[PDB]
C-alpha cells in the first residue's frame, strides 16, 4: 500500500529501455509531438515565410527558412520525428524544390489523423485511404497541367521557372535575384540545337562564392571560377591578349622523388660539385618544353618547390594552387583542357583557352579572373554575392541551389509541366478528391474525405503569414470552385490563388499574369514523402526507445 | 497520460496492472498454504523486539506482518473480517481468492472479457447456497450431548497443536460453556469466560475450573487464604480517593487542628467502612468457616486493610471492567456502587475460595456454585509463546461450538464440501445462464477453482493429491447408483478416503457461507481492476 | 544474463524479514547454530565445571556456571536459542535447581536427530517418538529411589540433598556453606514434635548479605538480619534491657497531615506564641504513651522529623528508617509484630521481642545486627558471606539460593526423595529407553534409541571436564552395571578414577526426584519445539 508493486517482471531488459504502444495516448503523443516543430515551419511558408535561427554546439549560426536545413543542425529525440525530419532531407536531395511542403503535408495527415482514430478507425484502414487517394491525386496533377518550357534556353523563359522558386527564399527584390541566377544558366548548356543530341546537366556546376561587404545590386555572373589566391613571383593583367593557352597539372612542379628512401649519394667530391647546377639544368629542360608551346599559366595541385617557381617567373608564366580534387577538377572544364601527372611538354589538343586573367580588389583580398568571353564558351560559371552579413550568404546561396535545382528538372521528364502557383495545386484536389470519397462505397471514404482537408494548410497558412484573416479570405477562395465548369469552355477560373497583404479579398486576378507557376516533377515527390512519412508514423503502433 | 497530471505519479493499466493481482495472490497464498490442515506447517514471528509467536492461524500472520503489496492488502483485510464474526476461516479465505484468480486468469489470457467472468462467479455461488441447504444437516442440541461436542471442538484443535494436547483441550473447550445456555433468548456470549496467562505447571496440564478465577492475591497476611463459605460483596467505589473535584485545603490555626484535620478525612473512610462490617455480622454472629470476600473494580486504601484483617475479610482491588459482569453469573450476587443499601439478598455464595502463590504474584480462586452462569478457563505454559500459542487455539475453538449452538446445522468438513460442488456446478443446463457460452466460462472456472482446499491438505501431508481425489470421483458414481447417501472426505493418514461423519470431522456454517462469499467479492473486484495507480502529496 | 529476476515475491512483505523453512535451510543447520552456546554449557557442568565473564552493555559482569544466569544477561538474535534460553528460565523460576541439565539434555536430543532427518524421517513421527519415551521415563523414575526419607527436620538428613548441590558450585568449599545453609533452615523451621499439613516455606526465609573482604571459613549464621544503615540518637544497651519491645510503624513518626497540601494560617498574634510548643506537645502526646509500653526500638519506613527524633532519643528508643518496603516486613517475622500504619499506642499483642541489638563492622562498614538468641523466631534468617572479590560471591549468593529452592522443592509436594548422583541415573535411563524400543515394533523405534543416547553427555561431562578419556572409562562403566550393588556404578573425578568406579553411598552424592521429572519435561518440549517449527520468520532488526 505504501509502494507500488512497479511492474513486476521488469528485470527482463534494461532499465534505459521503454515501451511505447498506440495505446495509452502515446500515438495521440506522437502526433502532439509533431505539432510542437510543424508550427515551426508554418511561419517559414511562402514568400513571406520567416526564417529562423539555429545555434549548433559549436556555435555556427545557420539563419534559414527552409524546413530541410533547419532540421539538420536540431537534435531529435522522438522516434517518429526523425521519421519527418529525414522525410525533408530526401526532397531536397532528390528534386532540389519543395522541401517546406513535405514537412508541413506530413504534419497535417497525422493532425487529421488524430480524428480518424478517435473515431474507431484500425491503423490498417487509415493507411489504405491514403494509398488510394495518392494514386487519385497523382493522376489529377496530370490533368490540371498548364502550358510548357518548351524551348530549353530563353531569357524570358526562365523568369517563370527560377524566379517563382527564389520567391520564396530571401524574397527581397524580384528581377535582381532572377536575373543572377539566370544568367549562369544559359553558359552551362550546350545548346546545339536541330542536332538531336541528348540534353545534358549539372546541378554543381554553378558555384555561389560569398563575399562580404558591398550590395545585391552590386553582384554580376562570372563566366569563369573564383578563388582567393596571391601569385607567387608577379601578377599580370594579361593586356597583351591573342587569348591564352594555359595547361593544367593534377600533380605538383617540383623534381621526382622516390616513393623509398630518397637520399643524396656522393661518393667523391667530383659529384659534389656538379650536384648543385644539376638540379637547376632539371627543371630548366622540363620548363622549357612548356614555354615553347605558349603556355602563359600553369595550374598546380598541391605545393611547388621555389626552384620550379624560378625558372616560371622567367618566361611569365601563371602559378595557380589547387588543393584538394574537387576544386581543380571544375577548372578544366572552363577551359576545355585534359591533365596529365607527367612534367613534360603537354599535347597542344590538352591545352585550355583563357582570353583575360585579372586580380583585382573586391572584398579586400586578391581574387583571381577566370572569367571567359563571348566566344570559346565556358561551362561551370559562378556567380560572385555581394553581402553586408555573412548569415545572409549563407541562404542566399542555398536559394540560388534552388534555382539549379530547378534548371535540372528541365532535362528527364518531357518538359517543364507548369502548374498553378499561390496554393491553387493543392486547393483544386480538395473539390476533386471530395468527389472522389463519394465514388467509393464502404468505410474507407472517412480517410479519403479527410485526406483533402489536409490540403487545406497551404491556404490557409499563406493568408496567416500575410496578416490576413483566414475565416474572411479563405472562404471567399472556394466562390470560384463551388460554381465548378459552366456550358461553355475556356474557364479561367483554376489560375485563383492566394494573396499576400496588398488589397486582399483574395486577389491577385488570374495568376496568369503574375507568372508565378509551380513545377509538376516537384509536387509528385513533395506528396509521395510525405504520405509515406504520414504512413510510416500510422504503421507504428508500439516505440521502444533505449538509455532515454 | 497520467505523468502530464503529476511526474511522481505512476501507474499500470490493462494486463500490467493485470498479471499484479494474479502473481501478488498466489504469493502470498504459497506462504499461507502450508499451513491448512493438521499437518500444516508451524511459522515463528519473530520481530525487532525479540517477541516470538507460534500459531498457524492467518489472522495473526498478516497481522503482525506488514503487506507491502496492496493486492495482499485486500486479502488480509478479507481474511481479518472472516476471523471477526466467525473466529476462523483465515486461511481458508486466501488459499480461495489466490486460486479464483489463478482459474479465471487462465481464460483472459484466452480472449474472454473479465466482465463475464464476473458473472460465472455470482451464478455459481447463488447454487451453492442451494446446495448447501440440502448438504447441511439439522442437529438436536436440546439433548446436550458430549460425544457430539467432543468431536466438533477437536477437529478445531486438530489444526493448532499435536494430538498430545488436543486430547487434553478437547474436554475443556467442550466444557468452554456448559452451564451458559438460553433455550427461548437463544443468546450466546463468549466473552464471560475468561483467558488467564500465567506459566505454571505444563501447557498440556491445564484444566477447567468451574468458577471464576482472578489474578488479584491477598493484599494482607491475616486475611483468610481459604474460604468455606463467602459472601461476594461487588464495590465499585473507591474506598481510597485520589482527588477532590473542587480545590480544597485545611487552614488550621494551632497544632492541636492537625490532627483534628487529619482525623476528619477518617470520617468519610469510616463511614463506608461502618455499613460494611454490619453486614457481615447481619446473617449471623460468631460463625465459623463462613467468610467474607469483597471484590472491587477500583483501588482500595492500604490503611484500610488492617480494618478488615481484623474481621478475616478478604479483599482485592484493580478489577477488569468485564469482572463485573462474570460476578454476577457466576457467584449469583448483584453488582453494587455505594454501601448506601447493602442485604444479604444481593451477597453472592461461593462453596470454596482459596489463594494460590506462583512467583511472585498470588491469584485468586473461586469455585464450587450452584448454578454458576458462566466459568472461566486457565491457560498454562511453558514459556512465553506457550501462553499465545495456546490462546489462538482456544479462542479459534470457542466459537466453533458456538455455531453449533447459533445453528443447529453442521456441515461435514474434511474438504467434502468443496468436492461436492465440483460435479454440481459442471453442467447448470438451462437452470441458470443469462447468455450464451459468456457465463460458463466464468462458472467452470469457479468449479475447478472450490478443489484447491482437498488438494492442499494432501500436498501438507506429503501424498500426491490428484491420486487422492482420483479415488473420490469413483466412489460418488457409485454411490448415485447404488441409491445410497454417502459423504467422502479425505484422510491425510493412509492416502485414502474417509467418512468425515464416521471420522469425527465436521465444519461450521457461518465459516463456510462467509468464505465462499468474501472469497468471491475480492477475487471479483480484482480481476475488475485493469489499472493500479498511486498520486498524493507526500 | 547479468541480473537475477529477484523472484516475484520480494515485492511481498517487506526486505526486513528473513525467511528460513523445511529445504530452505534449518533442518541440523540451526541445530548446529546452538552448537557454539551448548558448548558453552557443557564446560560449566560438574563441580569441575568452568565458570564464564559476562559483561552487559551497562558495564556489570556476572561470573557463573549457571545456565539460566548466563542465557538471561546474553543478548542473542537467534530466535530458536530463546526457546532454550526460556526453557532455562522456568527451570529457575519454579525449582531452581537443574537449569545445567535442561539446557544441555535439550541440546542433545536436536543433536541425536541430525541423523534421524539425515534418514528421512519426518519431523511429524520423531514428536511421537520423544513423547512416548518421556513418559516412560517418569514412570521407571519411581522403582529407582533408595533415599525416601520421611524426616526432612534433623540437620544431617540435609548432608544428602542440600551438600550435593553445593559441591557442585564452589567446590572449593564444602563443609563451610553446607553448614551456612542447613543451620538456617533449621532456624526458619518451627521446633515441634510433629509437623504435618506441610507448613509453609519460601525463599524468603533465608537471606543473603555479602561483606566484603574476610575468609569464607570466618562467615557465620544470624538468626536475625543484617542490614547497613546509621544509627541514631545513643548507643545500644546491650544485654541490660534484655528481651524490648519493637514496634515497626509503617508511616512516618510525624503529627499527622492530610494528603492535600495544608498551610498554616494565623489571624492574631496570640497563636503565633502558641504556634512553637503547640507542635511540641502535640507531637510528645503520642511518643509519651510509646514509652509508657516500654518499647526500645521503633521502626519507620518513611522518613522520620527531627521533632519525632528529639523525644526518642532521651528515652533511649532506637529509630531504624529501613527504607525498602520489601525488608519490611523481614524485621517483622524476627520478633513476631505487627506492622502498624497508625501510631496510637502500641498494644501487648501486636508488639515482639528482640534479645538484643549491636552495631558492628564486619568489614569495616557499621550495620545493625538483628540477632535474637534464646528469641522465637518464624521463617527468618540470614547468612553472612566473607570474601576477597565481589563477582566470585555472586555465584555464591546464587549457589545458596539454589541450596534453599531444594529445600522448598523438598517441602512443598509430598516429597522429593532423592536419586544416585554421578552420573548412576543417566546410565540406567539408557537401558530402560534401549529396551522399551524394541518392545513396541514399528518406524518410533528410530526416535526411541537416539533419544537414549542423549543421556551419554552427562555421565561423560564429569570425565570429560576431569581430564578423563570418554572411550574408556564410559565404556567400563556400563559392564559395571551388569547383573542392589549394580545401580550404585558412576563417574569418578579423582587421580584414582582408573579403575572408574567409586561407590557414590560413600560420599553421598545424590540429586532430587522431582527435579529430574521437572527437567526433562522441560527439555523434551524445548528441543520438540525447534523440530516442529517449519518455517521462520525474521523481522528488520
Ligand atoms: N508572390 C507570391 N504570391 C503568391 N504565392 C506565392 C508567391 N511566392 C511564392 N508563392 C507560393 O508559395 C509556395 C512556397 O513554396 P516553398 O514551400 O517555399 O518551396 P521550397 O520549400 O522549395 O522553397 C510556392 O509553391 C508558391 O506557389
Ligand atoms: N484432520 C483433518 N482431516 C481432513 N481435513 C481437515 C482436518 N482438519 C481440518 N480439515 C479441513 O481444513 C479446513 C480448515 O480448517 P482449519 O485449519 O481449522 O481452519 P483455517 O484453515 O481457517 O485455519 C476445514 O474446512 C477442514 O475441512
Ligand atoms: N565430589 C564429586 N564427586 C563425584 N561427582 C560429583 C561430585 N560433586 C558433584 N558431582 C556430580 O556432578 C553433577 C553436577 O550436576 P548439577 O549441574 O549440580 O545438576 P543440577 O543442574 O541439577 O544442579 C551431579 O549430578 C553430581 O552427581
Ligand atoms: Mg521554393
Ligand atoms: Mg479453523
Ligand atoms: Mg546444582
Amino acid at each position: 500500500s505504501l509502494r507500488l508493486p512497479q511492474n513486476p517482471n521488469a528485470g527482463l531488459f534494461k532499465q534505459g529501455y521503454n515501451s511505447y504502444s498506440n495505446a495509452d495516448g502515446q500515438i495521440i503523443k506522437s502526433i502532439a509531438a509533431i505539432r510542437e516543430l510543424h508550427q515551426m515551419c508554418l511561419t517559414s511558408m511562402g514568400p513571406c515565410g520567416r526564417n529562423k535561427i539555429i545555434v549548433n554546439h559549436l556555435g555556427k549560426i545557420i539563419i534559414t527558412n527552409d524546413a530541410a536545413t533547419m532540421l539538420r543542425e536540431l537534435d531529435i529525440v522522438h522516434p517518429a520525428v526523425k521519421v519527418l525530419v529525414m522525410a525533408t532531407e530526401q526532397q531536397k536531395i532528390d528534386m532540389g524544390d519543395g522541401t517546406n511542403l513535405v514537412m508541413i503535408l506530413a504534419g497535417e495527415l497525422l493532425n487529421v489523423s488524430e480524428k480518424l482514430i478517435s473515431m474507431g478507425l484500425s491503423a490498417v484502414e487509415i493507411i489504405q485511404g491514403y494509398n488510394m487517394a495518392r494514386k487519385f491525386t497523382l493522376k489529377e496533377l496530370d490533368e490540371m497541367v498548364v502550358g510548357e518550357i518548351t524551348d530549353k534556353n530563353d531569357k524570358n523563359e526562365l523568369l517563370k521557372m527560377i524566379k517563382p522558386v527564389i520567391s520564396s527564399k530571401k524574397y527581397g527584390s524580384e528581377d535582381i535575384l532572377s536575373e543572377l541566377v539566370s544568367e549562369a544558366v544559359s553558359h552551362v548548356l550546350p545548346v546545339a540545337q536541330q542536332a538531336g543530341e541528348i540534353p545534358y546537366f549539372n546541378v554543381d556546376s554553378i558555384r555561389v562564392v560569398k563575399i562580404m561587404g558591398g550590395s545585391l545590386s552590386n553582384s554580376t555572373v562570372i563566366k569563369g571560377m573564383v578563388f582567393n589566391r596571391e601569385p607567387e613571383g608577379h601578377v599580370k593583367s594579361l593586356s597583351e591578349d591573342k587569348k591564352h593557352k594555359v595547361a593544367v597539372f593534377t600533380c605538383p612542379l617540383d623534381i621526382a622523388n622516390t616513393e623509398t628512401k630518397g637520399t643524396v649519394l656522393l661518393h667523391n667530391a667530383q659529384e659534389m660539385l656538379d650536384f648543385s647546377k644539376g638540379e637547376e639544368k632539371q627543371i630548366d629542360a622540363m620548363m622549357k618544353e612548356i614555354a615553347d608551346m605558349g603556355v602563359e599559366c600553369i595550374v598546380a595541385g598541391a605545393g611547388v618547390g621555389e626552384l620550379a617557381l624560378h625558372y616560371l617567373n622567367r618566361y611569365g608564366i601563371l602559378v595557380l594552387k589547387v588543393p584538394s580534387k574537387f576544386e581543380l577538377r571544375r577548372l578544366c572544364r572552363v577551359c576545355g583542357a585534359t591533365p596529365l601527372p607527367r612534367l613534360g611538354a603537354p599535347t597542344p589538343e590538352e591545352l585550355g583557352l583563357v582570353e583575360t586573367v585579372k586580380t583585382m580588389e573586391i572584398g579586400g583580398d586578391r581574387v583571381t579572373v577566370f572569367k571567359q568571353e563571348q566566344g570559346e564558351i565556358s561551362r561551370t560559371s559562378t556567380i560572385i554575392l555581394r553581402g553586408a552579413t555573412q548569415n545572409n550568404l549563407d541562404d542566399i546561396e542555398r536559394a540560388i541551389d534552388d534555382g539549379v535545382a530547378a534548371v535540372k528538372g528541365l532535362m528527364k521528364p518531357s518538359g517543364g509541366k507548369l502548374l498553378p502557383g499561390a496554393g491553387a495545386t493543392e486547393i483544386e484536389l480538395i473539390s476533386r478528391i471530395t468527389k472522389y470519397g463519394e465514388r467509393t462505397p464502404g468505410l474507407l471514404q472517412l480517410a479519403i474525405k479527410q485526406f483533402a482537408v489536409a490540403f487545406e494548410v497551404v491556404p490557409r497558412t499563406l493568408a496567416e503569414t500575410a496578416g490576413l484573416d483566414v475565416n474572411e479570405v479563405l472562404p471567399n477562395l472556394y466562390a470560384a470552385h463551388n460554381v465548378t465548369e459552366p456550358g461553355a469552355v475556356k474557364t479561367d477560373h483554376l489560375y485563383k490563388g492566394v494573396d499576400i497583404d496588398g488589397e486582399s479579398d483574395e486577389g491577385v486576378k488570374d495568376i496568369r499574369e503574375e507568372n508565378i507557376y509551380d513545377m509538376l516533377a516537384t509536387k509528385k515527390f513533395a506528396i509521395n514523402v510525405a504520405t509515406e512519412a504520414a504512413t510510416t508514423v500510422l504503421s507504428i503502433d508500439q516505440i521502444i526507445m533505449a538509455k532515454k | 497520460s497520467l505523468q502530464l497530471l503529476n511526474p511522481k505519479a505512476e501507474s499500470l493499466r490493462r494486463d500490467a496492472a493485470l498479471k499484479v493481482n494474479v502473481t501478488s495472490a498466489e504469493g502470498l497464498q504459497s506462504v499461507l498454504e502450508t499451513n491448512l490442515g493438521p499437518k500444516g506447517t508451524l511459522k515463528m514471528l519473530v520481530d525487532g523486539a525479540g517477541n516470538i509467536k507460534l500459531t498457524k492461524d492467518g489472522k495473526v500472520l498478516l497481522t503482525e506482518m506488514q503487506i507491502q503489496s496492496p493486492t495482499a492488502v485486500l486479502i488480509a483485510r478479507a481474511a481479518a473480517a472472516q476471523d471477526e464474526i466467525t473466529g476462523d476461516g483465515t486461511t481458508t479465505v486466501v488459499c480461495l481468492v489466490g486460486e479464483l484468480l489463478r482459474q479465471a486468469h487462465r481464460f483472459i489470457q484466452e480472449g474472454v472479457h473479465p466482465r463475464i467472468i464476473t458473472d460465472g462467479f455470482e451464478i455459481a455461488r447463488k447454487e451453492s447456497m442451494k446446495f448447501l441447504d440440502e448438504f447441511k444437516i439439522s442437529k438436536t442440541n436440546l439433548s446436550n450431548d458430549r460425544e457430539f461436542l467432543l468431536q466438533v471442538a477437536r477437529s478445531s484443535l486438530l489444526t493448532k497443536v499435536d494430538a498430545d494436547l488436543t486430547e487434553v483441550l478437547t474436554p475443556i473447550v467442550t466444557d468452554a460453556v456448559l452451564s451458559v445456555y438460553d433455550a427461548q433468548a437463544d443468546n450466546l456470549d463468549l466473552h464471560m469466560v475468561e483467558i488467564m496467562q500465567m506459566q505454571h505447571l505444563s501447557p498440556k496440564d491445564t484444566t477447567f475450573i468451574k468458577g471464576l478465577v482472578l489474578d488479584h492475591g491477598g493484599r494482607h497476611p491475616d486475611m483468610p487464604t481459604r474460604v468455606k463459605n463467602a459472601y461476594v460483596l461487588i464495590l465499585n467505589v473507591s474506598l481510597e480517593y485520589e482527588k477532590t473535584e473542587v480545590n480544597s485545603g485545611f487552614f488550621y490555626s494551632s497544632a492541636d487542628q492537625r490532627d483534628k484535620l487529619a482525623a476528619s478525612e477518617r470520617k468519610f473512610v469510616d463511614a463506608k467502612l461502618k455499613k460494611i462490617i454490619d453486614l457481615k455480622n447481619e446473617v449471623c454472629g460468631m460463625d465459623p468457616d463462613k467468610g467474607f470476600v469483597i471484590i472491587n473494580q477500583k483501588g482500595i486504601d492500604p490503611m484500610s486493610l488492617d480494618v478488615f484483617a481484623k474481621h478475616n475479610i478478604l479483599a482485592l482491588r484493580r478489577a477488569k471492567r468485564r469482572n463485573m459482569e462474570r460476578l454476577q453469573l457466576v457467584t449469583g450476587g448483584e453488582a453494587q456502587n455505594s454501601v448506601e443499601d447493602l442485604s444479604p439478598q444481593i451477597l453472592g455464595f461461593s462453596g470454596l475460595v482459596y489463594q494460590e502463590t506462583i512467583g511472585e504474584e498470588k491469584f485468586t480462586y473461586v469455585t464450587e456454585n450452584t448454578d454458576p452462569k458462566s466459568c472461566t478457563i486457565l491457560i498454562k505454559g511453558s514459556t512465553h509463546y506457550a501462553l499465545a500459542q495456546t490462546k489462538d487455539a482456544v479462542r479459534d475453538g470457542l466459537r466453533a461450538v458456538a455455531n453449533v449452538l447459533k445453528d443447529k446445522n453442521i456441515i461435514p468438513g474434511a474438504g467434502a464440501f468443496y468436492i461436492a460442488l465440483s460435479r454440481y456446478l459442471r453442467s447448470a443446463n438451462m437452470n441458470k445462464l443469462g447468455a450464451k457460452g459468456k457465463t460458463k466460462t466464468g462458472i467452470e472456472a469457479f468449479a475447478e477453482a472450490l478443489l484447491v482446499i482437498p488438494k492442499t491438505l494432501v500436498k501438507n501431508s506429503g501424498f500426491d493429491p490428484l491420486d487422492v481425489l482420483a479415488m473420490v470421483e469413483d466412489e460418488l458414481d457409485d454411490a448415485q447408483d447404488s441409491d445410497e447417501t454417502r459423504y467422502v472426505g479425505v484422510d491425510l493418514n493412509i492416502g485414502d478416503s474417509c467418512d468425515p461423519t464416521i471420522e469425527g470431522i465436521w465444519d461450521s456454517y457461518r465459516v463456510l457461507r462467509n468464505a465462499i462469499t468474501g472469497a468471491t467479492g475480492i477475487a471479483s473486484n480484482l480481476l475488475l481492476c485493469d489499472e493500479l495507480l498511486r498520486a498524493g502529496r507526500s
